[PDB]
């Protein structure tokens, strides 16, 4: 039976604090980040596909802090971090610190496939990234 | 910080975790998120977890392989597991948060000890869950 | 890479680990050394632990905090726990290497899978001992 | 009380290497133990003995961390170094750094005086001057056998 769960963060979520119009943004981008991945499962997709790619929405989806909607640091930059394990093989990537790489998580990727190493950081990480034909962007892309 | 495990159908685990981090944080600070074993672990011998919450606790913790080594070692079902973890270890060390885990036979929890946690879970073929608030 | 481990007087444990990495490797690479229950873990219920080696295999194996897993949820013994972590589910992923390891009951292993590990101990009050090769 | 400390693992051969070569390790590390052994017996903490014998084996040319760390293939140093106290399970790690001479002493920094376990590259560098730990060139780690390796 294969089955899919995701999250974009826990915290101090109050309902005084929201609308039911502002919990439905939340529930509509979960519901259709989830379904993705059930479909994917469903048509045969591997484990480590499916989480790449609900990863890679949950970056996109401006609600969530991964990718685009990151908070800022004490300088108003942005620096992204992400991980993915593979279970079969128990191989992993991740890079921190990164700034100019779009989807962390596809670094990450690229990091477990491509490289020797599990983790790469800051403008190596990049820079790596980069010589593998990942794009350049500028930080300003993550600011909501 | 965001996160997905999965189970598929030919019985492989794998998960993965992102984020922009801490709030207002100090330049070159790393959270649990990019950690194997802290924010992010899988293994088709135990389960695929995907954590968030209080960066320096999950390390300190390794609340993800944590899961692993409590079902693998101490034979604690995912239920026990992440109960262990998320309601007893993590606040009695400071932390915040929850974690989302599949096991290799397809039991699914999405724990957390704090007021929310933006979760969906779904079997393929069957009708997604979503949740923020508890219950 | 280099590193210590200690049980003082208090009956505490602590590990601390350095290292400048692998020769000629891709600048922004981490290795095990700065990452808790890879290359460096204490806790006075189990086991400090600090470790030398394949840097992506320490990682993916959490070689540090699987010492102290196997002896506080498997029941294994220090020495059961370095025999089936350094001789065999770390040659199992391609990894090399070896790591110290102190109990809070001062029980101290050197195990390693390499031609050599730099190290030394001793007990307080006492005259160390080194080693280099098998 | 006990201690125990290692200089790395890997393809040590005997073949290539003197007794007196080898005598300058072992005199190293039975300095390094002693001194160590000594702290225990003084009563010093487990936590201050690991973050001295690191110190010290970071000094050591000898040994691949701080002074005598390897190169990159860019031919520059970047160290590493982790500390965990077993009483507290507090941790605290820098990686990526070149301008540090004692990377465990900035992982001590990082435990003691941030929020995080980890920091790294130039943030860890900002985060350890901004706190009085002093700025060096990377030359200062740079030996003959490293490089010619
Ligand atoms: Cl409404
Ligand atoms: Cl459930
Ligand atoms: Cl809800
Ligand atoms: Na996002
Ligand atoms: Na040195």
């Amino acid at each position: 039976k294969a089955v899919i769960a995701i999250h974009g963060g826990a915290g101090a979520i109050s309902r005084a604090q929201m609308s039911l119009q502002q919990e439905l943004r939340y529930i509509e981008a979960l519901s259709a980040i989830v379904e993705t991945g059930q479909k994917m499962l469903e048509a045969g997709e591997s484990a480590l596909d499916v989480v790449t790619e609900a990863v890679r929405l949950l970056e996109e989806c401006p609600l969530f802090n991964a990718g685009i909607g990151a908070v800022f640091t004490r300088d108003e930059t942005h620096e992204l971090d992400a991980c993915v394990m593979d279970g079969n093989t128990l191989k992993a990537g991740a890079v921190a610190g990164v700034s100019h790489l779009r989807n962390p998580v596809l670094a990450a990727r690229l990091v477990m496939e491509q490289s020797p190493h599990v983790m790469m950081i800051g403008e190596g990480a990049e820079n790596f990234a980069f010589a593998r034909g990942m794009e350049r962007v500028s930080p300003e892309i993550f600011s909501t | 910080t965001v996160g997905a495990v999965a189970l598929d159908l030919d019985g492989n685990l794998a998960a993965a975790t992102s984020t922009g981090g801490m709030t207002n944080k100090l330049p070159g600070a790393v959270g649990s998120t990019p950690l194997v074993g802290a924010g992010c672990y899988a293994n088709n011998a135990s389960v695929a977890v995907s954590c968030t919450g209080t960066g320096e606790v999950f390390i300190r913790a390794l609340a993800a392989y944590d899961i692993a080594a409590l079902m693998d070692y101490g034979g604690l079902s995912l239920a026990e597991a992440c109960e262990r973890v998320v309601m007893e270890k993590l606040p009695a060390l400071g932390g915040s948060g929850g974690l989302i885990a599949i096991d290799h036979e397809g039991n699914v929890a999405l724990p957390f000890n704090t007021e929310g946690m933006y979760r969906a879970w779904g079997y393929a073929g069957d009708t997604p869950t979503t949740g923020i608030y508890r219950e």
